[PDB]
């Protein structure tokens, strides 16, 4: 037969931090693998659509 | 179809090539062998080096 009831209250403010987006990158596949190299590019062509 | 599409990357090409090496030091003593007062014998052979 015992119940607890608040006689006062507090207004509390808290903070929730959520990521929304990441840095958008783009990669030049040929330049990265075979930068300014004709021979490397010609061998790179043999790997198709990668 | 209507939209924005990603195509091949662009580069700004070079217009000329440059090659830089340090000041050329003294040369092999080839001049002394050919521009000699008297030529060397088979036994008086030289060993150009370094």
């Amino acid at each position: 037969n015992s119940i607890a009831i608040p006689t006062n209250f507090t207004i509390s403010v808290t903070t929730e931090i959520l990521p929304v987006s990441m840095t958008k990158t783009s990669v030049d596949c040929t330049m990265y693998i075979c930068g300014d190299s004709t021979e490397c590019s010609n061998l790179l062509l043999q790997y198709g659509s990668f | 179809e209507k939209g924005i599409y990603q195509t091949s990357n662009f580069r700004v090409q070079p217009t000329e090539s440059i090659v830089r090496f340090p000041n050329v030091t003294n040369l092999c003593p080839f001049h002394e062998v050919f521009n000699a007062t008297r030529f060397a014998s088979v036994y008086a052979w030289n060993r150009t080096r370094i």
